[PDB]
DNA sequence: CCGACTGGCACCGGCAAGGTCGCTGTTCAATACATG
DNA sequence: CATGTATTGAACAGCGACCTTGCCGGTGCCAGTCGG
């Protein structure tokens, strides 16, 4: 007896997202590896992380991920997800010994929980498993929901889960850390939608406005508000691809939208008679684009967030198939739809523990929005707000919900063993 | 419900043996009465272990270094001092680097002095300004002579512009011209042990102005600071300085084999306000470049007194280009008492050729940037001005332009006070071309910020040189933006005043130590060799503090050398002896770069 | 009583010394020869490479032959700095972001083949920012085998932020030898291509307008700087000088799809919170060999000014000491009394395992 | 088959449940206070770290005074050179260019 | 610096006297799911300290 | 499994206290220098 | 030959400022006991 030293289970847990995918081992507070999802193609060969994604003539901009937040090109994700579990996280293999310039199967130590977005199907559960059990020899593998990871960040067994993602927000109730399934809903309002409203309401103010990405500009020189920008731009032996572009704006859409943007907070939505004619008169917040292009916002920084909360704020779309919100895909109808979706007797118990998830969750005011919109929705009942994680770093936090998941030692007996996939195959439907 | 009927079907929760969880426990330090070991004994500073091991073994040796294998650099704007510990005299070289390139240094530039040509008045001409100022002066003279009781005859001036204006050059050639002299055949291969056809010192001066292919020069230091102005880039600067010190190691000292300089140690004589990046430099290419097994630096008074062998002093330093005032004590130069003026013997030499121009003198086309007006203009400063206000009189003379493959030119000429008044702008420093020697001034390499905090300005500061900027312009901000709006005035005062706000700032309000530093007065560099440049300036001094008229005393070099060489001398002198551990050795700099400086120096860098 | 240890494991060049020291004793290449028909390390395996095959036991910053990294070790103490290590305690630094059987296993080594007292290992990146003078910063750490980019805020490095730039000094040494063939000299041989990490170690540089520079060097005599081979037949390279170095800014110039040093520190200060932005553009760190090209903090300062907000003061930090940064980090770390408190005992070690560092060494 | 039982439903609801309400709250508080210390001592230590590094160029009393004894050794030294070289013996290198 | 007491309790508690270390090995160890289902994971082993 | 009520521990600002460190000061044997 | 001195380079003793954690009064959130 007590022959084992200090460690139990060096388990790694995975999380893919439309915009991003995170992986490392458990019990650490953030992820070690955090890469765009989307992935750089170029002649039949395939790259990955933010630090190979560059101007190259063939370069071409994929994603494995659609805007469901599900796997879609799952030979894409085998690779991608080799790049995080096995090249950046285990010991490399050493060179052979005349390339030096001197002379002249890889998961058998650690069990993998990967993390699914609520609505995923039954088929694509199968696939996971099935593609993880070949690719890299795995000795244990769990799949695990989103919102109850998030749930686990904040620290709550039971808890109403606001998950304002990339290309989906949800919400969901957690009870007893397993999902209310009723209670799914799920919505296109979310940050890929807001960079369409920020898109569309720059092509549309008096002058428009141009937003070209960073990798485009080789020199700038400051300039006064509204002035045309004294920069050079690049030129290429070769034509940019439309998704290289698209994949490149995005960088700058998240800059406003987590430097300007703002949810409106004040009382009541943002299109009451006095609301916008105050907003107008206020201090706004000010940004630049790469090209040097400086500019101060007013009231659009409202506007361009408000669709969400109330529908008839929205701009167009400027993809004409991209059609308009529905009432239905609002922040507060999801909140109401999803609450109604459960037990009226919980209802308070999930009130007093909201949590709120996702990187779309760091718009200035959304925590306030929020209450305001759950008081009013809602009266008669106390609200409290948490966000996941341990940490001002907000944004992980269903991965942090993983790692302390996959750490605790209770859990460790609910794992898909190597040995009941290869005598069960799908094992991953029912043991769950 | 069920109970065992689980355990029947196989189904049993368990802990597997493990902790509750394992998450990271982590214990809080505590630092209550902390300490640290890091760098409390000279054992663990490198730079101080190499010494006492160098120590422990010098003793070793004596119960059982030499001057010829040190060298001793001191660079300057318009020569460079070169030579071994051994030797008797350093041997000097303008410190100027002739390429190949596309245009001469004559061809990108306006003309020296400047002038508007064609202006619609001769007062245009000049500028208006400097024609009033050279037309009190010349007042000022007129008076302060009469008070002295000399000659005057009323129409000296007029007796010297009519002869200017009408005499004409003559013609001379073969052995009818007094020298046949050369020009730098740059087509001939180096001798030297290197490839590239480059050209320093004196020799690159005489390239001829229209050279087969067209060569520039260079000179990596003006004002006394590294010369950021001409300078694309600057790797392009520290490529030049690096360039121009390996061809004299070559040229001057005869170390043609490079693979021998390993050997060698070298000492550095850098000015007393100096800018960190300078020292930096030059370490650099002493070490990365050169590979020269030890390096030291001493301040230029630092190095003059120990020339002289004052224990204390007041040195006065009158360059080419800057002129700079420190006094020395018990073996420091005193922190906050160096003032660093942007003039020298070159500006005497350009308003000298501007006074004589305005006046009517021959050669209206002399431009100071192309060589041989250059060589001209000098020859004629050396010769001509003086201080003595005494043998003044209208005097004829004669020089000769021998311009390249052209024909040699004899221009007969006349002065009379522009000899006297062109050196006398020492004491109104405004009659100086003055409104270009801030161009560019940081224009490639920044201020030497600190290592750590790098907004915190780390050149040094001097309460003296402060009271001159002042005297400029009047004078919250950051230590930055203070720094950046003092740099954006050029340090010029009359050369008395900076000597007393040297000394003033030296004593901090002690009248004895005052009565010894300006009876201490010791003058040193080129610009000083005007003669009778030190009585003039005790003069000076005298009628300023009449309250210390019996002890004010300046004296011209020291132990019968020349000014120029004294300061050399001294840095030898520091090369020899025993007791100096100043040394940054090869070693250090490879391990821990310009911070070994702060360890080893005699000052605080 | 007596000091610590501490030993930086290079790709390129191991370094070792007692903590409290301001530099190293010993520095010596990581390399291993063992007899191609006893083993050597360093000078000495360069030295007899007629008999020997040799191989660096570290590639890309990572440990990846034990049983020769061992060797280094053995060689560190009881030949370079000629001390048992029975009796102190040693101070160990580790790439970012290794992986966590690499801690273990060096763990294991100091322990069980040297018997060290008690032990603790560091991420070079935090270290060399302690040895830059600051809490909060951004380390770019650019040595002979990797490039990473570490952002640390309040003395703590966070790992998702970190970039690789996978291109460092030997791929700027091969590419140096590569155009210098190109220009008529022949580098092929080893005994040739440390005669060019030489070269690049004097006389590169990098250009603040590297256009602007292709531009003149066409011209410029200045730039064509001379080199003594110990052959002694003499070199000479020109445009060279800049292009060699320029392979941090643009890596296509040497042929991978890598965004430069400026993009990727961009980047990594991009992937951090907002909140914090503001210092590590105040901060910007350099450290580790490469980052040693006169003038490379020039063009760090134009390339990022040219990237962020005209709002942020861009400030980069180049310790003059930045070579060993890494060490001297160390050495001050494991000088402090609070370190006591933070190693990993003999003790721990013989009731927890080599995972005691996980616990420990955070 | 395997999965459908009341039991099997009873055991996997029970773990969830003990795992979400004591070791999910439990591992929460002790990674939330165990990341606030880390964070600190890692905050604490970076503290002193850096303050050493610096430490070495900050002027002190004794410093200063060791430093003006090192100038003044060398100074008198320099004097006593000099006294070697006009007093011991008159050994001036007297030269001339000879031109 | 360097004293009696607390401030310097590990640099006074340190074994420094050459004794060999347990020996560490990458053992196995046997899991079992709730489900019955046994698998294996590598765990560190060293042999048993002895009795007193 | 669940809520109302209770005794308890976590956290706040605050004052008392510790040793290390830098600034301050006395005393010693050995030194270069002077008169003698 | 060898009397005679202030200073040197250093070990040793003294004092207050300094940074940090312990103990403290108090406000607050919490795990646990109890009844159901
Ligand atoms: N600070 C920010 N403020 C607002 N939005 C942000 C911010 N940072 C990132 N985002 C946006 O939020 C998304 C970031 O990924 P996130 O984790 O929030 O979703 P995801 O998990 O990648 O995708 P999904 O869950 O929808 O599959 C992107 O659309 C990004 O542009
Ligand atoms: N024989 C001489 N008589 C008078 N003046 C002379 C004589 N020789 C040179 N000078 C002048 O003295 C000036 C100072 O020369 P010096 O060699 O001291 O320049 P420098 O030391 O380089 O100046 P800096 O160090 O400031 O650049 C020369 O520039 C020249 O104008
Ligand atoms: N002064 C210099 N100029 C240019 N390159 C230099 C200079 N000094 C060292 N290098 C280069 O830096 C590299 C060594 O740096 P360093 O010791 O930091 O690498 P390392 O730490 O062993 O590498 P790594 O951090 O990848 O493990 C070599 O390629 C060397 O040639
Ligand atoms: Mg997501
Ligand atoms: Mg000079
Ligand atoms: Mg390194």
């Amino acid at each position: 007896a007590d022959i084992y030293g200090g460690d139990e289970v060096s388990a790694l847990v995975l999380d893919p997202g439309y915009c991003n995918t995170r992986a490392g081992f458990a019990g650490e507070e953030m992820p070690k590896q955090v890469i765009p999802s989307f992935y750089g193609h170029v002649d039949g060969r395939d790259l990955f992380g933010d630090e190979v994604i560059v101007p190259r003539a063939g370069f071409e901009v994929r994603n494995y991920m659609n805007r469901d937040s599900m796997v879609e090109d799952w030979d894409a994700a085998t690779r991608v997800w080799e790049y995080l579990l096995v090249q950046r996280l285990q010991p490399p293999r050493p060179t052979p010994a005349s390339k030096n310039g001197l002379n002249v199967k890889p998961l058998t130590e650690n069990p993998l929980l990967m993390t699914e977005a609520p609505w995923n199907t039954p088929k694509a559960r199968e696939k996971a498993i099935e593609v993880v059990m070949e690719n890299w020899g795995t000795p244990a593998f769990w799949l695990s929901r989103t919102p109850v990871l998030a749930a686990f960040a904040a620290g709550k067994a039971t808890a109403l889960v606001i998950d304002v993602g990339g290309a989906n927000t949800s919400v969901t109730a957690i009870h007893d850390g397993m999902v209310l399934k009723r209670s799914i809903q799920r919505s296109p309002a979310a940050g890929v939608w807001l960079s369409g409203q920020i898109r569309s309401m720059w092509k549309s103010q008096d002058p428009p406005v141009n937003v070209v990405p960073t990798f485009m500009v080789e020199n700038k020189k400051p300039v006064e508000a509204g002035a045309p920008p004294d920069c050079r731009l690049r030129n290429f032996g070769f034509p940019i691809h439309d998704s290289f572009r698209a994949f490149e704006e995005e960088r700058v859409l998240t800059e406003f939208k987590e430097s300007v943007v703002e949810v409106w907070r004040g009382p009541g939505k943002y299109l009451n008679p006095g609301n916008e004619d105050f907003a107008k008169t206020q201090p706004g917040r000010v940004f630049e684009f790469p090209d040097g292009s400086n500019q101060m916002w007013r009231e659009q920084r409202y506007r361009v967030a408000e669709g969400m909360w109330d529908e008839t704020a929205a701009y167009p779309s400027l993809n004409p198939d991209e059609a308009a919100i529905t009432k239905a895909q609002t922040i507060p109808a999801l909140i109401k739809a999803a609450l109604d979706g459960v037990d009226v007797d919980l209802r308070p118990n999930l009130l007093g523990n909201v949590v709120v998830t996702g990187s779309t969750s760091l718009l200035n005011g959304f925590n306030d929005r929020l209450n305001h919109e759950l008081t009013n929705m809602y009266p008669g009942l106390k609200i409290k707000l948490h966000a996941a994680g341990l940490t001002s770093e907000r944004r992980f936090g269903a991965w942090i919900g993983g790692s302390i998941l996959a750490s605790l030692g209770t859990f460790h007996q609910m794992w898909i063993s190597r040995k009941e996939y290869e005598e069960n195959g799908a094992g991953i439907v029912e043991k769950r | 419900v069920s109970e065992r009927v689980l355990a029947r079907e196989g189904l049993e929760r368990t802990d597997n043996g493990m902790r509750q969880t394992s998450w990271p426990e982590v214990q809080p330090i505590n630092q209550k009465n902390y300490y640290t070991d890091y760098m409390k004994r000279d054992d663990q500073i490198l730079s101080l272990r190499l010494q006492n091991e160098a120590n422990r073994e010098r003793l070793v040796k004596t119960a059982q270094m030499d001057p010829s294998k040190i060298i001793v650099i001191h660079p300057g704007s318009q020569n460079l001092r070169i030579g071994f510990a051994s030797d008797a005299l350093p041997k000097t070289i303008p410190m100027v680097l002739g390429t190949q390139y596309s245009q001469t240094e004559s061809e990108m530039h306006e003309a020296l002095p400047r002038r508007q040509f064609e202006g619609r008045t001769m007062e245009q001409q000049y500028g208006e300004e400097w024609v009033k100022k050279y037309q009190k002066m010349c007042s000022d003279l007129k008076v302060t002579m009469r008070a002295n009781k000399l000659k005057v005859l009323p129409n000296s001036k007029d007796l010297v512009v009519n002869f200017n204006r009408r005499t004409e050059p003559e013609i001379i050639s073969q052995h009818n011209d007094p020298l046949q002299v050369e020009w730098t055949n740059v087509n001939k291969a180096p001798e030297d042990g290197t490839t590239q056809k480059v050209f320093i010192g004196q020799q690159a001066l005489r390239i001829a102005e229209d050279s087969s292919p067209k060569y520039k020069l260079w000179w990596p230091i003006q004002h006394g600071w590294l010369n950021e102005d001409d300078y694309p880039t600057r790797a392009h600067l520290f490529d030049d300085l690096e360039m121009l010190l390996d061809r004299a190691l070559r040229r001057e000292l005869g170390l043609t084999k490079k693979a021998d300089w390993k050997q060698y140690s070298c000492v550095i004589v850098i000015p007393d306000l100096y800018d960190k990046r300078y020292v930096e430099l030059l370490l650099h290419l002493c070490i990365e470049f050169f590979d020269l097994s030890r390096v030291a630096f001493i301040q230029e008074s630092m190095a003059a007194t120990f020339g002289a062998g004052y224990t204390q002093a007041c040195v006065v330093d009158v360059g080419a280009q800057k002129t700079s005032i420190s006094c020395v004590e018990d073996g420091l130069v005193i922190e906050d008492s160096r003032v660093n003026l942007k003039y020298g013997g070159y500006d005497v030499t350009e308003t000298f050729i501007k006074m004589m121009l305005y006046d009517n003198f021959p050669y209206q086309d002399i431009n100071l940037r192309r060589r041989h007006d250059f060589l001209l203009a000098e020859e004629l400063k050396m010769k001509y001005c003086t201080l003595s206000q005494a043998n003044i009189s209208v005097q004829a003379f004669d020089f000769h332009l021998r311009a390249p493959n052209q024909p040699t030119r004899k221009y007969q000429f006349k002065f009379y006070d522009e000899v006297i008044l062109a050196p006398m702008g020492f004491y109104d420093p405004s009659i100086f071309d003055n409104s270009t020697k801030l161009r560019g001034r940081r224009k490639l390499i920044d201020r030497s910020y600190n290592a750590y905090d790098v907004d915190m300005p780390d050149d040094p500061t001097s309460s003296a040189q402060l009271a001159i900027l002042a005297m400029v312009q009047p004078s919250q901000r950051s230590a930055k933006e203070i720094a950046a709006e003092r740099d954006a005035v050029l340090p010029i005062a009359p050369l008395d005043v900076a000597i007393l706000t040297s000394i003033q700032h030296a004593a901090k309000g002690d009248e004895k130590k005052v009565r010894e530093l300006v009876g201490s007065i010791m003058v040193v560099g080129g610009g000083a060799k005007i003669p009778h440049f030190a009585p003039f300036l005790e003069e000076k001094l005298k009628i300023r503090r009449p309250d210390l008229a019996d002890r004010i005393l300046v004296s011209r070099s020291a132990r019968e050398m020349d000014e120029q060489v004294v300061v050399w001398k001294g840095a030898s002198v520091f090369a020899k002896l025993s007791t100096n551990d100043s040394w940054v050795t090869n070693y250090e700099y490879k391990m821990l770069g310009s911070r070994c400086i702060y360890m080893k120096l005699l000052w605080h860098y | 009583e007596v000091a610590a240890l501490v030993i930086d494991n290079g790709s390129g060049m191991c370094k070792a010394g007692f903590a409290g020291d301001d530099a190293p004793r010993a520095v010596f290449p990581s390399i291993v020869g063992r007899p191609r028909h006893d083993s050597y390390v360093g000078d000495e395996a360069q030295s007899k490479r007629g008999i020997l095959t040799l191989r660096y036991p570290i590639e890309h910053g990572v440990v990846t032959n034990w049983d020769d990294m061992e060797k280094i070790w053995h060689h560190t103490f009881y030949n370079e700095l000629r001390v048992a290590p029975e009796e102190h305690p040693v101070l160990l630094t580790e790439a970012p972001i290794n992986p966590k059987s690499n801690r273990e296993k060096m763990t294991q080594i100091v322990f069980e083949t040297f018997n060290a007292p008690a032990f603790y290992v560091s991420i070079q990146a935090v270290l060399s920012l302690y040895a830059s003078g600051r809490t909060t910063g951004i380390v770019l750490d650019s040595g002979d085998g990797v490039t990473h980019v570490v952002p640390i805020y309040e003395g703590f490095s966070l790992p998702h932020a970190i970039a690789r730039l996978d291109m460092a000094g030997r791929d700027l040494t091969d590419y140096l030898m590569k155009i210098l063939a190109e220009r008529g000299y022949t580098f092929s041989t080893t005994a040739e291509r440390e005669i060019v990490r030489d070269i690049k170690e004097k006389l590169c540089y990098v250009a603040l307008d590297f256009e602007q520079e292709i531009q003149t060097a066409a011209q410029s005599s200045h730039l064509e700087k001379s080199y003594e081979l110990p052959d002694g037949q003499v070199i000479t390279i020109g445009n060279e000088r800049f292009r060699a170095p320029e392979a941090l800014f643009q890596p296509s110039v040497l042929g991978l799809e890598s965004g430069g040093i400026h993009v990727t520190t961009f980047n990594s200060i991009m992937k951090c919170d907002v909140d914090v932005r503001k210092d590590l553009y105040g901060n910007i760190v350099m450290s580790g060999g490469t980052t040693m090209y006169p003038g490379l903090s020039d063009r760090m300062q134009k390339e990022i000014t040219a990237l962020a907000p005209s709002s942020m003061k861009v400030k980069i930090i180049a310790p003059p000491e930045r070579k060993y940064s890494v060490w001297i980090g160390g050495s001050i770390l494991a000088s402090l009394s609070t370190f006591q408190q933070m190693w990993i005992s003999k003790q721990e070690y013989d009731e927890s395992g080599p995972s005691i560092v996980h616990r420990k060494c955070f | 088959l395997k999965f459908q039982s009341k039991g099997y439903n009873q055991i996997y609801d029970q773990i969830w449940r003990d795992l979400a309400r004591k070791d999910v709250s439990k591992v929460f508080r002790l990674a939330t206070d165990s990341y606030a210390t880390k964070a600190s001592n890692l905050k604490k230590t970076a503290i002193l770290a850096s303050k050493e590094a610096k430490r070495w160029q900050l002027r002190t009393n004794k410093g200063t005074k060791d430093l003006q004894a090192r100038a003044k050794r060398v100074m008198r030294d320099m004097m006593g050179f000099w006294k070697r070289n006009e007093r011991e013996e008159r050994d001036l290198r007297k030269a001339a260019e000879r031109l | 610096k360097a004293n009696q007491g607390a401030i310097n309790a590990g640099l006074r508690a340190l074994d420094r006297s050459g004794k060999p270390c347990r020996k560490w090995t990458r053992g196995t160890f046997q899991m079992k799911s709730f489900t019955g289902v046994v698998w294996e994971i590598p765990r560190w082993t060293a042999p048993p300290r002895p009795k007193p």
